């Protein structure tokens, strides 16, 4: 099965890109990254940095995370981030996406692996 | 080491 790493990168890295091209970079990428096969995954974050500069993360600033655990780390560094959040309309199997595309900080929880 | 398994948040 995939491994929760391997999720992580599956679900939230895009490197080919240095940010979104266009309004619907999110509808492209949730299905191509497989995100709407069963249902529409209400929102996303791609990351446009290189897979080391975002596992780097996790040797930078310790934060809590949302659920209060303690493996999170912020980037020292804003990064060049595509947001997806499905449409009000967004009806499975045709889900549709609102892109933003922005620069920013991320967390991320941090496991051993 | 350690690898990303979750995306929390962005900024």
């Amino acid at each position: 099965k995939e491994t929760a790493a391997a999720k992580f990168e599956r679900q939230h890295m895009d490197s080919s890109t240095s940010a979104a091209s266009s309004s619907n970079y999110c509808n492209q990428m949730m299905k191509s990254r497989n995100l709407t096969k069963d249902r529409c995954k209400p929102v996303n974050t791609f990351v446009h940095e290189s897979l080391a500069d975002v596992q780097a993360v996790c040797s930078q600033k310790n934060v809590a995370c949302k659920n209060g655990q303690t493996n999170c780390y912020q980037s020292y560094s804003t990064m060049s981030i595509t947001d997806c959040r499905e449409t009000g309309s967004s009806k499975y199997p045709n889900c549709a996406y609102k892109t933003t595309q922005a620069n920013k900080h991320i967390i991320v929880a941090c496991e051993g692996n | 080491p350690y690898v990303p398994v979750h995306f929390d948040a962005s900024v």
